[PDB]
């Protein structure tokens, strides 16, 4: 039930992209899409539409000390801009 | 016996005022740095 509730809420046509690369023509790809994904739900409903709220970043630290391991792993980062920002280049 | 009498008191006033300013500010600097440690949380996760 958790799985269906999750799928119900997320696997919707407007949130999916059928992509293909190679020796094929877009027209054939589209005809197959119409043929096989037409029944794909394009609406969970009105009181639906999973939308992301911004995720706060926190300057902080997490240290899991384990002297029994032979090498140390360290990852450090500042908050980045997000996908669509020009600054990424 | 104490010609420096008036001057030390005027200076003492300035010293008290400066301390009234510097002591809480340095203390604020102390708590700022130390906050990293004062709010830190520990957890023990042994294998078992």
């Amino acid at each position: 039930a958790d799985l269906t509730e999750y799928l119900s809420r997320h696997y919707k046509a407007p949130r999916m992209v059928l992509a293909a690369a190679g020796g094929l023509e877009h027209r054939q790809l589209l005809d197959l899409a119409q043929k096989h994904f037409s029944g794909l739900s394009g609406t969970y409903d009105e009181d639906a539409v999973p939308t992301l709220s911004p995720c706060r970043f926190t300057g902080s630290q997490i240290c899991h000390r384990e002297d029994g391991l032979p090498l140390a792993h360290v990852a450090i980062a500042v908050e980045g801009p997000g996908w669509a920002h020009p600054d990424n280049v | 016996a104490e010609p420096e009498h008036d001057h030390r008191k005027r200076m003492g006033l300035k010293m008290l005022l400066m301390m009234g300013l510097l002591l809480p500010l340095v203390y604020a600097m102390k708590r700022h740095k130390w906050s990293v440690l004062k709010s830190r949380k520990l957890a023990y996760r042994p294998p078992k």
